[PDB]
């Protein structure tokens, strides 16, 4: 199926605490292969996956002397908002970024990404054509501009097309035998009486990969979505993902309930009922 | 491949 | 600004039985900002040695993280999550369900 390369970055100010902290992880769908903190003592791009290991000095290189360089300027990107946006330099603030691209079973380019936030709030973007950026406020449409003037989009284009889907191409070779991986959930229910008149149900689905799946209540055959409460997937920390769905059900109607999971890995969505 | 951020100033 | 809380799961890797080796999660996600604090507690002492992953965030920007401890679960060990962040008054303490 498809596949994508992340690159997530956190850039955060710490006044009267020394230089902002800074902190780049890299991603191949839901595995996360490398890592930089710029707290740390290596001071380098660390491995956090196996097959990336394989990879020689130069990578390692090459790697850690960019990540390090935009940890520079994402530093002064922070004094430039201050300004932007005429804040303080006594508050802390973030600046965060991903960056990456997806690619199709055939390896053949589908997307790229290129896109900032200041604060929890978009800031910039490379729009899905990246010919053009997506300004969020007053502020940003200053960066656009810049970034218009420089030609940042071509650049940033040709190695989302080029650059990044062969990166991620080779990555996929190296990591085979663990990305092209497809995990399906085990299932099981749970039942617990909330009082005399009433239970819960809850649908559970472990140990399965990649981490994208749906947990669906139905009454009667009729989604019972408002009603139900739905965690967010999280990591087991084996390498495979975690999510339950629950309802609240009058006790003795537990029969009319019913739990639908869909996922990759399954040939056909399962149902389950207590 | 991180990406070249050189010309990533605000 | 904007600040959003955190949201709390203590969990196991696997389904616990007493006596078995595993593993004891928390795990943090949907906050901001980023700085945070996250505690493992046996029995309400907090446990030293705990790991956690690298700090990540989700496509909505809000954060995500993993902290995690290997344990063996006895019947009478209790085990809860401490989360200190500043959307929190207080650190929000969520016990360990080992059968939910």
């Amino acid at each position: 199926g498809s596949h994508s390369m992340r690159y997530f970055s956190t850039s955060v100010s710490r006044p009267g605490r020394g230089e902002p902290r800074f902190i780049a992880v890299g991603y191949v769908d839901d595995t996360q292969f490398v890592r930089f903190d710029s707290d740390a003592a290596s001071q380098r791009m660390e491995p956090r996956a196996p097959w990336i290991e394989q990879e020689g000095p130069e990578y390692w290189d090459e790697e850690t002397g960019k990540v390090k360089a935009h940890s520079q300027t994402d530093r002064e990107n922070l004094r430039i908002a201050l300004r932007y946006y005429n804040q303080s330099e006594a508050g802390s603030h973030t600046l965060q970024m991903m960056f990456g691209c997806d690619v199709g079973s055939d390896g053949r380019f589908l997307r790229g990404y290129h896109q900032y936030a200041y604060d929890g709030k978009d800031y910039i973007a490379l729009k899905e054509d990246l010919r053009s950026w997506t300004a969020a406020d007053m502020a940003a449409q200053i960066t656009k501009r810049k970034w218009e003037a420089a030609h940042v989009a071509e650049q940033q284009r040709a190695y989302l097309e080029g650059t990044c889907v062969d990166g991620l191409r080779r990555y996929l070779e190296n990591g085979k035998e663990t990305l092209q991986r497809t995990d399906p959930p085990k299932t099981h229910m749970t039942h617990h009486p909330i009082s005399d008149h009433e239970a819960t149900l809850r649908c559970w689905a472990l140990g399965f990969y990649p981490a994208e799946i749906t947990l669906t209540w139905q009454r009667d055959g009729e989604d019972q979505t408002q009603d139900t409460e739905l965690v967010e997937t999280r990591p087991a920390g084996d390498g495979t993902f975690q999510k339950w769905a629950a309802v609240v059900v009058p006790s003795g109607e537990e029969q009319r309930y019913t739990c639908h999971v869909q996922h990759e890995g399954l040939p056909k969505p399962l149902t389950l009922r207590w | 491949r991180y990406p070249l951020t050189f010309g990533w100033c605000f | 600004m904007i600040q959003r809380t955190p949201k709390i799961q203590v969990y196991s890797r696997h389904p616990a039985e007493n006596g078995k080796s595993n593993f004891l999660n928390c795990y943090v996600s949907g906050f901001h900002p980023s700085d945070i604090e996250v505690d493992l507690l046996k029995n309400g002492e907090r446990i030293e040695k705990v790991e956690h992953s690298d700090l990540s965030f989700s496509k909505d920007w809000s954060f995500y993280l993993l902290y995690y401890t290997e344990f063996t679960p006895t019947e009478k060990d209790e085990y809860a999550c401490r989360v200190n962040h500043v959307t929190l008054s207080q650190p929000k303490i969520v016990k360990w369900d080992r059968d939910m």
